[PDB]
């Protein structure tokens, strides 16, 4: 929690669609943008954090 | 909490179709069934008073 991980998705075409199909992946609602059509939407610099 | 509002519902709705019915949503096999599990959630929160 102290120190992130640096790492960001660039060039991809991800599914996310098969996240929210997961049952682990249980968080999938967006308080400001499409919750279930994230994915489809297209949007750049993606960070990732753990 | 008495003054209860509905954040999350099935989709957008059109003008006049006010929520009434409360229908939590579903995103499983399963219908919600009296546990508010993961991905699942109910309207009971507090409506910020403090």
């Amino acid at each position: 929690v102290y120190a992130w991980n640096r790492k960001r998705i660039s060039n991809c075409v991800a599914d996310y669609s098969v996240l929210y199909n997961l049952a682990p992946f249980f968080t999938f609602k967006c308080y400001g943008v499409s919750p279930t059509k994230l994915n489809d939407l297209c949007f750049t610099n993606v960070y990732a954090d753990s | 909490y008495n003054y209860l509002y509905r954040l999350f519902r099935k989709s957008n709705l059109k003008p006049f179709e006010r929520d009434i019915s409360t229908e939590i949503y579903q995103a499983g096999n399963k219908p919600c069934n009296g546990v508010a599990g993961f991905n699942c959630y109910f309207p009971l929160r507090s409506y910020s008073f403090r």
